[PDB]
């Protein structure tokens, strides 16, 4: 996350991260239910092996809040594809369940229509994720959110120089220095709707971060909530 | 006046559907709807989408 804030104690709860063999995070997750986690597709090739983390704020040292759960099932998305970055979503299934507490609690799922209604037509949303705080970094070792505006679909295809599909938005600012980035993937973007937070994407992509006339992409969750909700019924 | 979900989210703490030509609301996982038909009670001390802050 380049900008933004530091999530304090509490306030990004849902949060999770993908932690490859040597046990370092390099994607984001959101959790569900205390059995599944959303994330990015393409995350599962930054790791041959991987577990997930969860109530972790600060990756250097260890409060004891944090709890560590293998992956028991990997359902990804059968369409997505790097040629385009389309389908861009993942469902794990864990081998033991979360066990919620602070700084560990799901997202809500929000119902499709009123999702794209009442949610996607907020000004704002929330990104949050562990990724690079500059283009050129290292990733960060504390969790971080950023509020981001969203991006009217006309303005984000112009902006882009690739194509933006139905199953993907635009989030971010046009010249302000704030933004998801490498990292982040994969991780949680919620829209606040009367203090109870929704997942509305996932981090999936970008050209840089934070550049100028640029914005974040995101996997459009309202474009998979029955993709979701099957994947989360084994199948 | 006559307007539903569309007038403040027909006063539904989570979603609302309009349904025979009136407001109906639903919650998420984790919760149920108040005896009001219209606020979203937590079953538990950690439902979805609430922050965890205590200060
Ligand atoms: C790392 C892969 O890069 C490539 O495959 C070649 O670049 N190809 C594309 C592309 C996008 C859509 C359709 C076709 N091709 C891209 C691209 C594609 C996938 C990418 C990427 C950059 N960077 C990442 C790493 N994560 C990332 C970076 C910036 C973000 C942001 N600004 N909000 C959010 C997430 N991933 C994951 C240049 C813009
Ligand atoms: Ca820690």
């Amino acid at each position: 996350i380049v900008g933004g804030q530091e999530c304090k104690d509490g306030e990004c709860p849902w949060q999770a991260l993908l932690i490859n063999e040597e046990n370092e995070g390099f994607c984001g997750g959101t959790i569900l239910s205390e059995f599944y986690i959303l994330t990015a597709a393409h995350c599962l090739y930054q790791a041959k092996r991987f577990k997930v983390r969860v109530g972790d704020r600060n990756t250097e040292q260890e409060e004891g809040g944090e709890a560590v759960h293998e992956v028991e099932v990997v359902i990804k998305h059968n369409r997505f594809t790097k040629e385009t970055y389309d389908f861009d979503i993942a469902v794990l299934r864990l081998k033991t369940p979360i066990t919620f507490r602070m700084n560990v609690a799901p997202a809500c799922l929000p119902e499709r229509d009123w999702a794209e209604s009442t949610l996607m037509t907020q000004k704002t949303g929330i990104v949050s994720g562990f990724g690079r705080t500059h283009e050129k970094g290292r990733q960060s070792t504390r969790l971080k959110m950023l509020e981001v505006p969203y991006v009217d679909r006309n303005s984000c295809k112009l902006s882009s120089s690739f194509i933006i599909t139905q199953n993907m938005f635009c989030a971010g600012y046009d010249t302000k220095q704030e933004d998801a980035c490498q990292g982040d993937s994969g991780g949680p973007h919620v829209t606040r709707f009367k203090d109870t937070y929704f997942v509305t994407g996932i981090v999936s992509w970008g050209e840089g971060c934070a550049r100028k006339g640029k914005y974040g992409i995101y996997t459009k969750v309202t474009a998979f909530l029955k993709w979701i909700d099957r994947s989360m019924k084994t199948r | 006046t006559r307007k539903l979900c569309s007038l403040d989210n027909g006063d539904c703490d989570q979603f609302c559907h309009e349904e025979q030509n009136s407001v109906v609301c639903s919650c998420a996982r984790g919760y149920t709807l108040a005896d009001n038909g219209k606020a979203c009670i937590p079953t538990g001390p950690y439902p979805c989408g609430k922050q965890t802050l205590e200060r």
